[PDB]
């Protein structure tokens, strides 16, 4: 909920799951990969 | 039948003007180019009710 309400991002549209709300459904072994990029390749964060 | 296009507020922050965060207008246009193959061509639908 904090990520949803807080307005400090530039992209919060999930390519995998419906953006309605995720605190209801249940999953296991959450995966998360992070990195840092230059501002010019912001168009690479997309399926494909 | 719905015809309205008034600004749809998504988040808790009130929105009353124009394009902004967590408030958008709903309508979005279909993309029909000649290059698209099956599944993206105009299908005409007629429904009869008795």
């Amino acid at each position: 909920s904090v990520l949803y309400n807080s307005a400090s991002f530039s992209t919060f549209k999930c390519y995998g799951v419906s953006p309605t709300k995720l605190n209801d459904l249940c999953f296991t072994n959450v995966y998360a990969d992070s990195f840092v990029i230059r501002g010019d390749e912001v168009r690479q964060i997309a399926p494909g | 039948r719905d015809i309205s296009t008034e600004i749809y507020q998504a988040g808790s922050t009130p929105c009353n003007g124009v394009e902004g965060f967590n408030c958008y207008f709903p309508l979005q246009s279909y993309g029909f180019q000649p290059t698209n193959g099956v599944g993206y061509q105009p299908y005409r639908v007629v429904v009869l009710s008795f």
